[PDB]
């Protein structure tokens, strides 16, 4: 049954999403926020533990980065049946801010969405011997993949 | 995986027993062609795997070869879909 286990710990994974956002108008307490590009690293250990690092920039109308946010996890994780049960035990911030358009407040809140999403638990689809697919109950999805 | 649609000849699918799609199809549609403009032949994603609609949120993930599979990327629409069309 720990098939599923072979594979998650046989590897390191990485992912990319971009996130594009015109509902923009719907919330100002995220600020004048258009974009947001996620790049992010994890490594699942045979422990129960994994440790996964996620680089976030936000965009306003600059195709250059307004604010990066690097975040840094580390916590337990399990398998029951197709589910990956994740247990995060510390979440570090560190922010980078070299414009006005972002606040100290609504980076926060960016950092406590992406630290939301990051708690979940989801199922695990294998997409192809380099390729999986993680699925969220709220059916949000992120596809990771592996060099060697 | 269960089949949604095809476009430009990629297979856009989505999980079993997934809610109804069909309202997001013509931002799908538009998003894997705007895609395929700068992702030709090896770059062509094999398929795009969708997921999401419910809290108006879609998730399109691109599936490149196995040989390339390190261009794999997930693009996330954070609009409503009157709004999602204009986003691509």
């Amino acid at each position: 049954d720990f098939k599923l286990e072979q594979v998650l710990t046989s590897r390191e994974w990485q992912s990319k999403m971009v996130s594009l956002i015109k509902t923009n108008s719907n919330r100002p307490a995220m600020g004048p926020l258009s974009r947001v590009d996620v790049t992010s690293n994890v490594k699942y250990l045979p422990n129960g533990t994994y440790l996964r690092v996620s680089i976030v920039k936000l965009f306003s109308d600059d195709n250059s980065a307004e604010s990066v946010i690097n975040i840094s996890e580390f916590g337990e994780w399990d398998i029951s049946d197709n589910y990956l049960l994740v247990t995060p035990v510390e979440f570090k911030d560190i922010s980078s801010n070299q414009s006005k358009d972002f606040t100290d407040e609504q980076l926060q809140l960016i950092t406590q969405l992406f630290k939301m999403d990051a708690q979940q638990s989801r199922r695990v689809d294998i997409v192809n011997e380099r390729t999986i697919l993680f699925t969220s109950l709220s059916h949000g999805s992120t596809v990771l993949f592996s060099n060697s | 995986f269960k089949p949604l649609t095809v476009v430009d000849g990629v297979a856009v699918n989505m999980p079993n027993n997934h809610p109804d799609l069909s309202n997001w199809l013509p931002s799908i549609e538009l998003c894997v062609k705007k895609y395929n403009e700068k992702h030709t032949g090896g770059l062509k994603p094999i398929e795009v795997i969708a997921t999401g609609g419910q809290n108006n949120q879609l998730t399109l993930n691109y599936i490149h070869s196995p040989e390339v599979s390190g261009e794999n990327i997930t693009l996330r629409i954070v609009a409503n879909p009157n709004d999602a069309i204009k986003v691509c």
